């Protein structure tokens, strides 16, 4: 195979043929028959050209040859050589690339190898090319076909004819002729396609023939400058030098106290969460059994049958929600093995599933004059809410509980592996016990279980516990129950369709200490808890939400926030190391002799900048990623995509790189159109304004 | 203390601190970019950016056609599609001058590849429109149905295997007075019900033979459905060769950013920055412009692309020029299918109904909301009474990404207007661009940027003033890659998803390790991130295949005997993780199969059992080693 | 359209893995220590015997010992690439601005760091 090509042909021809193939890069290794064909073609061309020499005037013996090989070298130079030859000699340049040029007749020639019989491939080539090339064809079986007589003579023909003998004998001897070694197109346009081509020409042309003649006959030199002097001066970029005083705060309306405060709208409680803990031995349990045992450990909360309503949403029915909660509790507490709710008819109306508009045939709908398209729901415009800042503060702190136990990997022997291992160790020692870690794991587990029970259950209205598995420093393992959800079943199974999930989450937070945060939640009081001899009330936050399979998968993949935060950490460390020549992980965490541990600006206290360790910065990065994920929507995506430009402009200002802008108000409007009701977007706008004020202050000095 | 994440930018450069803002690269579940409303919006915008051009009626399909090319020059700063043919031709001629023989070499390579290409190549794409059933189907099934229908119609071109005969027959089919094909109809039919009537009406996926007229077939062949839009099979065969041509040209241009190798992008950006800095005049200033383009696809005209292909294939045989002129020609006569329709609703009666696209104008426009009502008012002139609209100007998707990049680089190749004291170069990446301008003062760099803006307006390229900015050379952004004084970061990164490939325990491991390795080779994943990706994949793999370690305490179906395997094996390190063995993967050995990785550590007994030559499981990309774990599922 | 979720559901089933019929396939016990390895059901027309996931473990735990001779030669490319890394030596990793090197690239080159890798 390849050994045959290596032995039968010299290396230069083989590599030139390989380059010619790579020019037609499809798969230069899968098809070796065409490799053989090309190498044989190049061998024939060389045999033709490597002895037939010429002289200055007419002597067909200095150093000038009568043949120029235009094969085996890249097409970019081959076409230029062909054009130069045609221009110098004044002969028509062929529309196909030539395999060789003969100097005595100063014309391009074509060569080919025919397996079957000569004078047949010759005529096929004549049909292909016509009267632009002189065709010489050599066949595997002794035969030849030429278009003239003053070309290569018998002595040259003998070498080429005998060269094929070895190949044809060895291929047959090696049983490689009946399976390989077996080697112009006419395309016509009809009438409708021709008409479409005729009517698809730019303005000023009648048919496609006129456009074709135009494009390839006129010289367009000077057209761009001709038109630019004709265009209106009003077509301009209007550049302006950016300054610090040009960077006004984004989204001023978030400071208007007449607007409502952003309500909490995440799927699950993050910092107000209260998980009932049941100490276990780490053995894996079914969600229903875990929930049952957790509720048994707290019988007073489980057996609370009367509702003490604390807060109610405007359109929420407290009786429906309480009966749904009791149905979930009774279903999880029973001795059966199914999580389907017992009262399905009641659950149909309690969840609001029965209040769905019925579809009708389009004929009556068209006839009915009272059926109109619904107006889109414009998002409300709200102001800054302190609960977002409180969530940021609380979720970045270290707790006594960790929810991440990743498997092992192989030993590190390469230096890059050691660098990665130390970075990973310092990351885990800082993020393991962060509250955001446990919250992220709770979200991921909830969405995993939500999608798992979204199969062809055909049972509808199941109950899904909101659980987690956690461990502390001492190594003890706890199963935490954060509440229960009831998931409905949509028979319309497309994985983009809303299924209703009614969540009942435990909390120790009084909803009345922050009324503007809980307008979507119906909150009851279900009992009290003693954790360290101190009594804390236990409230049940009930809310009807909706989700589809794609959001369930998105929530499941929310675990990639860990990878995102660690990639950000690695980017920071690598940026620090680029200035230096070594790894700055130790310097960035523990500090070496030449550099003290690095401190980062974390936040403000009474308007004064506060600094902290790299670990606090890493926890802040991780919780920022987690909030970006749990609060993600179109508004957050747009805000993140658009504020990057302002951030980079501010970076250019800081670096004294002399930034210029073409439409600052347009950029500001594009950024601000995304600040409607997303808590994260509004809080990030507030944070951006604060940081921009600090940067303005620091720029003066 | 109140935590402010943005304060991290005080101590760290923003390029490093903003890296990997988005952990994904695909559309999220909350991506509002599909529906009849958005398709109509695209049509209205495309026709608004070309409303000052010529307007006529197609002699073939009868639709309303708009031609902005060679129209009046813009007198304002809104998106304009009035590209001048002369300017485009001048840009292409200069591009040819700077790279002698490039157009002809690209043309010859594309022609040869076309001659070698087979019909089966029209299967490696994505979901494609299908005229036989008028729906989006995978490329394979759509191609098969088209081939069968053509055989029914006495068009046997694919029997020869070549792509050129198939395209010849696909072009000839446009001339048939009628086209007969096979359609799939959900056929409701009789069934002996247990009820008294004994009629259980039910549907089956039946195949019937249907027939349409030449005009209907021609409109179907020029139609793009909504997935955003997707094209049919009648256009992919011609689009392949035009794209190949553009790729051949683009891979020999120093401005066309096409270094898809991860680190090759970093090298390209660094080399561009260094080359521009080294060419700056002594005492002058070099300024980089990070640019965006507004309505890039809505302002590029297929007529300009047809002229581009004509110019590029100038020295080619007439047959190849004709072959290459078809894709832009079919795209200049395209028809946009507007989708499902609109939902109308009565709140008092709690009723709802879907008005389809053909019946969009069957109800008074006062029963639509304001935005939809205005959209329909503007759409009416370009609306066909079958649920489709005429979209002659603009493009829709990345069908001509490479040709768009060629046009952008041709724009970048002017480098100067009026022999003024500035020189511009840059990088183009198909709607993303960076423009470096060297002059002797900042005020002349601004003049150069303005001249580039106007020149791009002359070619139909509209650069976003609201999203474009500039500073001194040394810091900029290109294709989600931030460059600053050498350091390079990425704004977005597709982190590995949670799951398994879904083939076997043997194939899934190789697939996942290959994904991790390719992520850290092409997307710039760091060491620690890659190691944690390995950890997450191992956890997910063990949880999915229930193959936790044999020394662990976890009960289950397979684990009961995995523990016995662990206890009966002395060389417990050589066990595969699918058998409860340890995970020995790391960064260095991410490209080696785990079977051959642990072969030298495998026990002779376990090595024999696992790799039994005729085990009952296997029977008869990703690196594979045959074994009991390479099983199959029903 | 969810291969991962479908795979998890398949694994938790009883007998999801097809079993080729042969003498060596009959060596798998019907029930082992109370776990159902292979289905005790005779298919109507397919006659395709099935096996549980644990059936793939028993074969690797107590199944017949196969003939490993010649295995190295068939997969000799993989063993060559393994031994290439085994004997290779590593240099020093620096941060800032052959087919053998191409094959081993993930552990050599990044976007801001370079590792010196002398092959063995």
């Amino acid at each position: 195979m390849d050994t045959f090509i290596t032995r039968n042909f010299q290396t230069t021809i083989i590599q030139k043929a390989k380059n010619t193939m790579a020019e037609f890069s499809e798969d230069p290794e899968l098809q070796p028959a065409m490799l053989f064909n090309i190498c044989v073609h190049l061998e024939v061309c060389y045999v033709i050209s490597d002895m037939n020499f010429l002289d200055e005037e007419g002597k067909a013996y200095n150093l000038r040859p009568q043949y120029e090989v235009i094969e085996g070298m890249p097409r970019t130079i081959a076409w230029m050589v062909q054009r130069s030859l045609a221009q110098e000699h004044g002969i028509e340049t062929p529309k196909y690339l030539a395999d060789l040029f003969d100097y005595k007749t100063k014309r391009f020639i074509e060569v080919g190898i025919t397996k079957g019989l000569a004078d047949d491939y010759f005529w096929k080539k004549k049909e292909k090319l016509g009267n632009s090339m002189e065709l010489m064809i050599f066949s595997y079986n002794q035969d030849y076909s030429l278009s003239n007589e003053s070309s290569l003579d018998e002595e040259g023909k003998g070498r080429v004819l005998s060269r094929l003998t070895e190949l044809q004998a060895e291929l047959s001897l090696k049983n490689l002729w009946q399976v390989l070694i077996g080697e112009g197109i006419d395309f016509k346009l009809g009438q409708t396609i021709s008409r479409l081509r005729d009517i698809s020409v730019p303005a000023g042309f009648s048919n496609f023939e006129g456009m074709r003649s135009y494009i390839d006959n006129i010289d367009p030199k000077g057209a761009i400058e001709r038109n630019l002097a004709r265009m209106s001066p009003l077509v301009s970029v209007t550049p302006k030098k950016l300054t610090w005083e040009d960077l006004r705060p984004i989204g001023p309306h978030i400071y208007n106290h007449e607007l409502p405060e952003v309500p909490y709208n995440a799927f699950l409680l993050m910092s107000d969460e209260l998980g009932l803990a049941n100490m276990t031995e780490g053995k894996s349990k079914k969600p229903k059994t875990l929930a049952k045992e957790c509720l048994e450990k707290y019988s007073t909360l489980r057996d609370q049958t009367d509702p003490i309503l604390i807060m109610k949403s405007e359109k929420a029915n407290e009786n429906f929600l309480w009966k749904l909660w009791r149905d979930c509790v009774n279903t999880i507490s029973n001795e059966e093995m199914s999580n389907e709710l017992q009262k399905t008819n009641y659950a149909k109306w309690a969840t609001g599933d029965g209040l769905t508009y019925q579809k009708i045939m389009k004929e009556v709908a068209i006839d009915d004059e009272t059926m109109c398209q619904e107006e889109p729901k414009i998002p409300n415009k709200c102001r800054v809410a302190a609960w977002v800042q409180t969530e940021m503060n609380l979720l970045s702190t270290l707790t006594s509980k960790r929810a991440l136990d990743l498997p092992e990997i192989g030993p590190d022997v390469a230096p890059v592996e050691h660098v990665g291992s130390e970075r990973r160790k310092y990351f885990v020692n800082e993020i393991n016990y962060c509250k955001a870690s446990t919250v992220m794991m709770k979200y991921v587990l909830f969405h995993t279980s939500l999608l798992n029970e979204s199969n062809a259950s055909m049972g509808k209205y199941k109950v899904i516990p909101i659980t987690n598995r956690v461990v502390n420093e001492k190594g003890e393992s706890f199963d935490m129950l954060y509440g229960l959800a009831v998931k409905g079943q949509s028979h319309l199974r497309g994985d983009t369709d809303v299924v209703t999930v009614v969540t009942f989450e435990f909390s120790s937070t009084d909803p009345r200490v922050d009324s503007g945060k809980w307008p979507k939640y119906t909150v009851f009081r279900i009992g009290s808890l003693f954790v360290s001899g101190r009594e804390k009330s236990v409230y049940l936050y009930c809310r009807v939400n909706g989700t589809n399979k794609i959001q369930m998968k998105w929530g499941m993949e929310a675990r990639r926030c860990l990878l995102q935060s660690m990639q950000q950490m690695e980017a920071i460390v690598e940026q620090e190391s680029s200035i230096q020549g070594y790894d700055m992980t130790k310097a960035c965490f523990k500090g070496d002799r030449v550099n003290s541990p690095k401190t980062f600006s974390i936040g403000t206290q009474e308007g004064k900048l506060v600094k902290g360790s790299f670990g606090k910065a890493l926890r802040v990065i991780f919780t920022k990623c987690l909030m970006h994920y749990v609060f993600g929507n179109a508004q957050l995506e747009g805000f993140s995509a658009e504020s990057r430009r302002l951030l980079l402009l501010i970076q250019a200002l800081k670096d004294r790189k002399g930034p210029w802008v073409f439409d600052l108000e347009g950029m500001y409007s594009g950024i601000e159109e995304c600040i409607s009701n997303n808590p994260w977007v509004i809080q990030s706008a507030y944070w951006f304004n604060e940081w921009l004020g600090f940067e303005k202050e620091g720029s003066k000095v | 203390m109140n935590i402010n994440p943005y304060f991290l930018f005080i101590d760290v450069p923003i390029q490093a601190a903003i890296s990997t803002t988005f952990p994904y690269t695909g559309v999220p579940p909350y991506s509002h970019g599909t529906g009849t409303g958005y398709t109509i919006d695209t049509v209205i915008r495309t026709h608004e950016y070309s409303n000052k051009g010529k307007q006529y009626i197609s002699d073939v399909t009868g639709c309303t056609m708009v031609d902005p090319t060679n129209g009046p020059l813009p007198e304002d700063n809104e998106p304009s599609a009035y590209a001048q043919l002369d300017c485009v031709l001048e840009a292409l001629d200069r591009m040819d001058e700077e790279h002698p023989g490039l157009f002809q070499a690209a043309s010859q390579n594309a022609m040869e590849t076309l001659m070698v290409t087979t019909v089966d190549k029209l299967t490696q794409g994505r979901q494609t429109f299908d005229w036989t059933v008028c729906r989006n189907q995978p490329a394979a099934t759509a191609l098969n149905t088209t081939i069968t229908s053509f055989r029914l119609n006495d068009l046997n071109g694919a029997d020869k295997g070549g792509l050129i005969p198939f395209c010849q027959d696909i072009i000839d089919s446009l001339d048939r007075p009628e086209m007969t094909f096979f359609s799939v109809k959900n056929i409701k039919k009789k069934l002996p019900a247990k009820n008294r009537k004994g009629f259980l009406i039910k549907r089956i996926p039946m195949k019937v033979k249907d027939k349409i007229t030449k005009v209907e077939y021609i409109k179907r062949a020029l139609s793009l459905n909504t997935m955003i839009a997707t094209a049919g099979i009648q256009i992919r065969g011609f689009v392949l060769v035009v794209e190949n041509l553009a790729k051949n040209i683009c891979e020999n241009l120093e401005q066309s950013g096409l270094p898809v190798g991860g680190n090759e992008k970093k090298a390209k950006l660094s080399n561009a920055v260094a080359k521009m800095l080294s060419n700056c005049p002594p005492g002058g200033i070099s300024m980089t412009v990070t640019g965006d383009n507004t309505k890039w696809n809505e302002c590029l005209n297929p007529r300009i692309f047809l002229a581009m292909t004509e110019r590029i294939t100038r020295d080619s045989p007439i047959w190849f020029r004709d072959f290459c002129s078809i894709a832009p020609v079919l795209f200049s006569n395209k028809i946009a299918r507007l989708g499902k329709g609109f939902m109308i609703t009565s709140k008092t009666k709690r009723l709802k109904a879907q008005i389809p696209c053909p019946d969009l104008f069957s109800i008074p426009l006062e029963r639509y909301n304001e935005e939809t009502r205005a959209k329909l008012k503007k759409l009416k002139p370009f609306f066909n009474e079958e649920g489709t609209a005429s979209l002659s100007p603009g493009m829709m998707m990345g069908m001509f990404n490479m040709l768009s990049t060629v046009l952008g680089v041709a724009a970048l190749g002017i480098k100067n207007i009026g022999n003024k004291e500035y020189l511009w170069d840059g990088l183009q990446s198909s709607d993303d661009f960076a423009l470096f301008v060297n002059a002797k003062d900042e005020e002349t760099c601004m003049e150069g940027i303005n001249d580039f803006y106007r020149t791009c307006k002359l070619l139909g390229i509209n650069m976003s003033k609201k999203k474009s900015y500039c500073n001194e050379t040394g810091m900029f952004e290109f294709t989600s890659m931030f460059y600053r004084d050498g350091f390079v970061s990425n704004f977005a990164m597709e982190l590995p998803s949670f799951g398994v490939a879904g083939v076997n325990e043997s194939a899934d491991m190789a697939i996942g390790m290959t994904i991790i390795k390719n992520n850290m080779i092409n997307n710039g994943m760091g060491p620690a991130t890659a190691q944690t990706a390995i950890q997450l994949f191992i956890a997910d793999y063990r949880y999915t295949y229930k193959c936790h370690r044999g020394d662990s305490k976890v009960e289950g179906k397979r684990m009961k005997i995995i523990k016995e395997l662990w206890e009966n094996t002395k060389g417990r390190d050589g066990l595969l993780v699918a058998d409860g063995g340890p995970n020995i993967y790391n960064l260095r050995n991410l490209h080696i199969p785990e079977i051959v990785l642990k072969y030298n550590l495998m026990d002779p007994e376990y090595k024999g059992r696992l790799l039994h030559p005729q085990n009952p499981f296997v029977g008869h990309d990703y690196d594979a080693v045959s074994g009991t774990h390479s099983w199959r599922t029903k | 359209k969810n291969p991962s979720l479908r795979m998890k559901w398949a694994m938790c089933s009883n007998f999801p893995l097809a079993l080729t019929k042969g003498d060596m396939a009959n060596r798998i016990p019907l029930e082992y220590k109370g776990i159902q390895l292979k289905t005790n059901a005779e298919d109507i027309g397919t006659k395709g015997q099935m096996c549980s996931i644990a059936a793939v473990t028993w074969w690797n735990t107590y199944g017949p010992i196969g003939d490993t001779e010649g295995f190295e030669r068939v997969y000799e490319s993989f063993f060559l690439r393994k031994m290439r890394l085994d004997n290779a030596t590593w240099g020093r990793i620096t941060f800032g601005p052959s087919a053998e090197f191409i094959e081993m690239l993930h552990c050599l080159q990044g976007e801001n760091w370079r590792q010196i890798y002398h092959p063995g």
